[PDB]
RNA sequence: AGUCCCGUGGGGUAGUGGUAAUCCUGCUGGGCUUUGGACCCGGCGACAGCGGUUCGACUCCGCUCGGGACUACC
RNA sequence: AGUCCCGUGGGGUAGUGGUAAUCCUGCUGGGCUUUGGACCCGGCGACAGCGGUUCGACUCCGCUCGGGACUA
């Protein structure tokens, strides 16, 4: 699709777990609980003339905390603690694998942030390594920052007292990995991510779910910049920049019809009521009240398919589903839904509506059909702009959906609390001539050497077990049988601790196939 | 406020922080804007700002700079009066995230700016008389700030709040209390949270010190969370509470006492029903205090010497820390004696904190009172320090400061021990 | 004792204490037996216990007296043995209703007749040490003390448990962990009410220490009553122990952790899961104690000339007791460092008591630490003094000792702080 | 019943509440209260059976954050002593011609009752050899006491009794007269004039204000104390009525010999000799056993004092462990029930036509621990009279109650300073004592032309330091009487 | 993308790492059918497919083809 | 000893600081009883006792005595 002369421009922001014994600025265990919270604490975060008293309201959060899995620390209860120096480790490393120049003092910081997943409202940030670089078919691509920080405390419940976190998953390590913005390939892009990836899978590194985040960032000359996050298939990457570039380039067609007819969108909303006094559809009679608006020009466009199975319409449906709403009905999709054409002519006429212009109705109650339709308004007028900077999320196909605003510039100070590291170039080279082998290696190095098949080995290296591991047996029971015990058992007891002795009782009385038995009783 | 090698190698090139400059190693090159770099810190090192927005330290030994661009230096009434008096605690601020530096603010508009739910409340009027770290303070300060509390309150204050920091307030709540006499509330407070952070818990505290500071208790008193969360607030009376953790929300609590009241930006509880109230007392100011007071923590191998040191060093009185109940080392009498031919005061209180001095149950203690040892019945020692420095201040016969100590003047004594007054 | 006047004229007719004697006045007569009239008391008066059992005291300047008379277990084995030593700590004794004065007694007898229930728990042998009133407790005797257990515990003690006075206890029990290292239990004990009271702790209290000796829990401890209630009692590890109350039964409170377990004459709850186990250990004893180390609380207006005065006098070490976080005035900053200068440590704790210190927050704290203070994590004030004590007992290297305060060698110092930790 | 010759010996022991602004050894208040305590503070006292004895000694004590301090808890030493305490406790001394200690001294008697919070109450002598006079001649007062009350009861449960500490500690003055009397007449003649003294000082004036407990004497007969003799004018007749009681009693017991009776602690099911009954008290009974008294025949019935007899007294210590009234052979002839019935207990028990039957009509459980009681006092009867602890009954007679209290063993009470008292300050009271009511009333009177009854009245009240006059009097002695409607 | 289930004669239905698979149904030799069926002997015909571990794998681990359940921005 | 009620014609039952008390019923005059019952107009007959307070107290205060309840 000619990416280089549709001005594509893409980048890769990826977020890494660390997996360290220890949390980051802190000495908590790095695993999460679902355990019942010890202690419910109430806060409030603090803004920057009549809406501080709407958005104070919006800032009051409850935190869970734990008499165990929690310290004061996540709580805000007591000073950070100094910068982990196992987490510097890893993040130099790996930033080092990325051929990245690491820093001579590392300085904590702290990213503003009042979201709520942050206890103090900040999150602490600090800068390890720059001007990084790739390799790819397609061509070299350059890895701009890597970064060290907290990961952010996770939601549990929303209530009518606000939203509610745990700390646990508050301070575990992270390592935020950016690459040139400037990408131009989807090829290449997916090419970028899969290395990264094999590289942090060559450190001491979470591996599971929450695990790793990947947030790509689309982009098209005459378009606009769209994150796109949680997209966890790479190999489905290509896919979704292709449709959103179809996206922006049939939004884009649609802005130039809308000033083709120069198009005007009025927020004047109608309370088109009485029009459905005798209805056929359900949803509506039985809706509260219902208002409508009407967008000049705007007809045989929102319902036009911008992208594979979704329209504008749906764009605007999203943007009004906030506020609450089921879906809104709208002039080109609305001759059907269960309401006749003596119906529809009966909303133009009341709305005032030209028959080059369409509707877009609601049927909800009075107080957030008003709320709703003032977005769907939002959107209208962007439309007539073009393709507007948002954040959206990846769904099942290579579709995306709106979800927020784009993320407003990230103001950020020292902090204070935690001291500089100096990265001694002494022990930084006891690294990077010592960098870990990637999987793949890892694989063909333990087959080369072990007579380990390519699927055992496979296995083992998947289950990072290679560093534990008749050789061809000892790995089938990492590879294989400890695989079946997730099955009947709790195995999570301790690799090397069992296994350790019992392994050794194989030397002498108890045959191969004993041990699938033997070390479960553990 | 760089130095050696780092403030040489940044000066050879006249470059100052502010400065936008380009650093080039045989391996790397920064771009951002130089930062001071706090003296604590060893040279080598330049502080850059890189324009992601991270501060970053550069090694300098092989560096190169280039200056890229100069810095840059860019009343309703129907509402009560109440000055809010900072003397060096701050309860409220500004950043400038251009620096990454923080600065303090202590006005009646700053205030406002950061605390608007204020001007429902009451018309607020906040200079800084002083400026002093929690820390460094020292008895001289004492009076200071009682002489600025007494002006707010003369000049038509309907109650003073004092921006404190947290480490000494409750031993300057104690002087206030004695110094000062009032037909106002003085409410003390501060932040445990550093007032620049979105969570830093100033603003409870300085609109519930505010709330306060209307109410019909009219003593000095210390105003903070009740709890981690931010929800209340205690009002502690003055001579009974003490700083009791290093970091938690909740440090203060009230010792040998309840908290006198809940506040809220709302309101007030009044949960202590016997307290001075409003107009019944008038404005005096005791503002004399004996810079000079031993406050001695006794211990398990202490040496008469140091008490003897301090008696020649011309120490007018003596405030000693025992052990449960009130005792200190036998080895110690001698000494305390000669204190006493000396006509120097010496208060025994006890290191448990929570408690009643009674120095006759034991031996160890009545010898002790033989020797002329002042019990202090349940005042908190940090308490029994302050008053001899305010009541040896107040005259200089032995025997009447004595009597003085004893002398219940501000509830720093509390005739009987409640069972609710120990929890855990 | 008595003195002067009284016992003049208390000489001149021949008559000693436990005399039944016979006193005549111009308006009065008893008739009862003298006893002896504590020093503090001053003369004048002779103290009577008439026949009706009422001690009097009665005015002699014409008075007039006449002498009228002259003074006058098993061990089924199948239980643990526990050895129960007395450093000065009387927990059990008798009264002789003869003369109304009680006197103590540490016999594994006495302790059994006063102690019934303990011959179910184990087979009790207890000697008695050596006696110091836990006021007049001392760096010497903390050895004195680890030496007399690492006896009882070598000549074949399950479990040892040392009653000691309340007052010191918790120094003391700081001490023995780190002097001593052990396979078995070690269990410090004593009663905030007199053994020769009905109502003395004494009994739940050395009963449960008993049963705690049995336990597998192996470490320095102290174990006392939980509540006012005489049903339960808490394990505390010895290095985190505090004498909390003046006088209530409960006065001991962990400090920054929360009690290992909950002990009762029948059996203990472990409630902490982490500790060294039984046998784990094996019995070491690093009896070398430097006594001389200060232990200076800060406070507003400590001077310089204080910490010199130590540095002068030849102290090896400092342990200052600042506030909240670990500060203390600006002004000790040079002295501080002199002190430094001189290879004499110098660690910093926090009045708060609860919490840990982190002089990195704050400028003074940076400032101090610049200086070459030793910040001590959430280490009590008291035991980073009895632990520097030990240390510069065990070394003279300090750049050694900066090492050791800051190792945690017997749960001195706590990695994290949970919430759990301050209740109120 | 010339007393002289009987050999009758009496003393008077008295306690008075003082009223002060604080307790004794403390500052809490000295009302009590009734609201619902904030904290319930468990205990156990200690002896010095280790088993059984320990059990008996489980308190739970009732506290206040407010109108209680840890000193009642026993959780913090006991301040000194209340100086208003001992100012009263001075005067009332001094009215009574006592001699004022030089120097007092606080003891711990000991007390293992439950009572207080320590295991002893502390008290003081603060005044002795003290004298009266009464027509029938001059009567001396031994001692005068400066005493904590004790903690007032509340509940018993299976966890043992319940006090609660609001009483513990008020000031009370414990006063003592010779225990050789004679005279019951002078005894109540004493016992008015010291109420009219102490009610001459700010003492406590309702209920439990005051509490006195005589202690009758019998050459050959007993030391018996009578706790709480309400009506002093009623002293005369319960002595009067004691004495009998113990010459009853020092025949009964020359009797059981002269016939060598035996107890025999051989309970019986005497059941089936009432399947078919003529008393529904018994037919409705559960079960039914008897025990049987060997010689203990028409002594059962013997009226031992003017109303009552030995019967009572066994029905007495029976009632205790419950049980309505136990039967017995001097008295079962009766009570709806025939002799053909009669016949037949006495032959079920297997007992002799001499010796005598008591039974018991409950349910099994208990009426076995109540017989087992008849027993032991049964057995007493063979001895004879017991020095014991009785009560007044509504009439002149008596009930057992427990036995006599132990010897007072106490030492020094040491958290406590000495007090001196200063023989400079002691005559600014010596000097200076107050006038008895009888004084007040003529006083008011003739200087404010009040009538008898309204001076009367205005004493009675103690309005008369408060007080056209007539008017200012009527309004305090009468319709502030109508207030407290 | 993550967790996870199902895939057994021609039709359905059980159950299993082993010297290998249950009935009903289908189809067929004989017996008894006083040249139906029913019943009695006996026959035909399955483990979805590739690997890895294994002495041997439908049976344990992984990957495919096939159906599905569930979860997939904080 | 406590505190709270009651203590009213022979018996019962309401009601009260005041120029002081209810009908029921017993007793008894007259009438009718179409010359028994019974109905109908009436009469005799009380507010326990001593005080204080009151211009006058059963009814206010206390105290005797008696009946009743509860509390220790
Ligand atoms: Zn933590
Ligand atoms: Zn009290």
């Amino acid at each position: 699709m000619d990416w280089e002369k549709v001005g594509l421009k893409m980048g890769l922001e990826i977020h890494q777990q660390l997996d360290t014994e220890s949390k980051l600025f802190c000495p908590c265990r790095t695993e999460l609980t679902d355990s019942e919270p010890d202690h419910d604490i109430v806060r409030n975060l603090r803004p920057t003339r009549a809406a501080f008293e709407e958005a104070m309201r919006k800032l009051h959060f409850h935190y869970e905390n734990y008499h165990e899995e929690t310290c004061l620390v996540e709580a805000d209860e007591e000073p950070p603690h100094p910068l982990n120096p196992e987490a510097l480790e890893i993040a130099v490393t790996i930033a080092l694998l990325l051929n990245m120049r690491v820093v001579d003092e590392f300085h904590t910081m702290r990213k503003q942030v009042i979201d709520g997943s942050n206890t103090g409202g900040f999150q602490r940030t600090g800068l390890v390594a720059t001007d990084g670089h790739l390799e790819t078919p397609q061509g070299t691509v350059k890895i701009e920052n890597l970064c060290l920080e907290e990961d952010a405390a996770r939601r549990i419940r929303e209530t009518g007292d606000g939203v509610v976190f745990r700390l646990d998953r508050l301070g575990i390590p992270l390592v935020e990995i950016t690459t040139d913005p400037s990408m131009s390939d989807p090829q290449q892009l997916r090419e970028v991510a899969y290395q990264i990836g094999q590289i942090l899978r060559s450190t001491r590194v979470k591996r599971g779910l929450g695990t790793i985040r990947q947030d790509l960032n689309i982009s098209i000359r005459d378009g606009a910049r769209v994150e796109v996050k949680g997209v966890q298939d790479l190999d489905l990457i290509p896919e979704i920049v292709e449709r959103e570039v179809k996206r922006q380039l049939s939004l884009v067609e649609i802005r130039d019809t809308l000033q083709e007819r120069g198009a005007v969108v009025e927020d004047k909303i109608f309370d088109v009521s009485e029009v459905f006094a005798d209805t056929e559809s359900r949803i509506i009679s039985s809706a509260e009240s219902v208002l409508a608006v009407k967008l000049r020009g705007f007809d045989g466009l929102i319902g036009v398919e911008i992208q594979p199975g979704r329209r504008l319409g749906t764009e605007m449906a999203d943007y009004a589903k906030k506020r609450g709403v089921s879906g809104i009905f709208h002039t080109d999709e609305l001759p059907a839904y269960g309401i006749t054409e003596e119906e529809v002519r009966g909303l133009r006429d009341a709305v005032g509506a030209s028959q080059g212009d369409a509707v877009v109705m609601v049927a909800h109650e009075r107080v957030t059909a008003e709320n709703a339709l003032r977005e769907v308004i939002r959107r209208a007028e962007m439309a007539i702009q073009g393709v507007p900077e948002e954040t959206r999320k990846a769904l099942p196909d290579g579709n995306t959906q709106y979800l927020r605003p784009l993320p407003t510039s990230s103001r950020m100070y020292l902090e204070t609390d935690i001291p500089l590291f100096r990265i001694e170039d002494d022990l930084l080279e006891g690294i990077r001539r010592n960098l870990p082998e990637l999987p793949s290696e890892k694989k063909e190095r333990i087959m080369r050497d072990y007579g380990l098949s390519e699927d055992l080995a496979s296995q083992l290296v998947k289950r990072n077990l290679v560093d534990e591991f008749d050789t061809t047996v000892i790995a089938s029971l990492l590879a294989y049988t400890l695989r079946e015990l997730r099955r009947e058992g709790h195995d999570v007891d301790g690799l090397g601790l069992d296994e350790l002795r019992d392994a050794i009782k194989l030397l002498e009385v108890g045959k191969i196939s004993k041990d699938a038995l033997r070390d479960i009783v553990a | 406020s760089y130095q050696g090698r780092a403030r040489k190698f940044l000066e050879s090139a006249s470059i100052d922080v502010g400065d936008m400059v380009l650093v080039e190693k045989p391996d790397v090159t920064y771009e951002g804007m130089v930062l001071d770099r706090a003296d604590d810190a060893d040279d080598r090192h330049i502080v850059l700002k890189l324009e992601n927005g991270y501060n970053i330290g550069v090694e300098i030994s092989d560096a190169r700079i280039e200056l890229l661009e100069k810095g840059s230096e860019p009343e309703d009434p129907e509402l009560p009066d109440v000055s809010i008096i900072s003397t060096g605690g701050t309860v409220a601020s500004i950043i400038d995230y251009r620096t990454g530096a923080v600065h303090p603010a202590f006005t009646a508009d700053d205030l406002l700016r950061a605390n608007p739910e204020l001007l429902d409340i009451a018309n607020i009027r906040g200079r800084a008389v002083f400026n002093i770290l929690s820390e460094n303070m020292k008895p001289e300060y004492w009076v200071e700030t009682a002489r600025a509390v007494y002006g707010e309150i003369k000049d038509g204050a309907d109650g003073v709040v004092v921006a404190h920091g947290t480490d000494t307030m409750h031993y300057t709540s104690a002087a206030l209390s004695f110094m000062l006499r009032t037909p106002v509330p003085v409410v003390f407070t501060g932040a445990q949270r550093s007032s620049d952070r979105p969570s830093s818990d100033a603003s409870l505290n300085i609109q519930c010190s505010v709330r306060a500071a209307t109410s019909e208790i009219a003593e000095v008193t210390v105003c903070m969370h009740a709890t981690m969360d931010d929800l209340s607030c205690h009002l502690h009376r003055g001579v009974k509470v003490r700083k009791m953790h290093t970091s938690r929300r909740d440090t203060f609590r009230s010792m040998n006492a309840l908290p006198l009241a809940e506040v809220t930006p709302d309101g007030i509880k009044i949960l202590e029903e016997n307290y001075r109230k409003r107009g019944s007392d008038e404005l005096e100011l005791s503002d004399r205090v004996e810079e000079r007071v031993a406050f001695i923590k006794s211990y398990p191998g202490i040496s008469p010497d140091i008490i003897k040191w301090h008696l020649d060093e011309g120490y007018r009185g003596i405030v000693i820390e025992g052990t449960g109940l009130g005792h200190c080392p036998d080895t110690l009498i001698p000494v305390i004696g000669e204190a006493h031919d000396m006509g120097v005061p010496v208060a025994m209180t006890s290191q448990c904190l929570n408690g009643r001095v009674n120095m006759n149950v034991y031996s160890t203690g009545r010898r002790l009172l033989q020797a002329g040892v002042i019990p202090c019945d349940d005042m908190l020692p940090e308490v029994a320090y302050v008053k001899m420095c305010w009541v040896l201040g107040q005259t200089d016969d032995p025997e009447m400061a004595r009597e003085m100590m004893r002398e219940n003047i501000a509830g720093e004594i509390n005739e009987r021990t409640s069972i609710a007054y120990f929890r855990g």
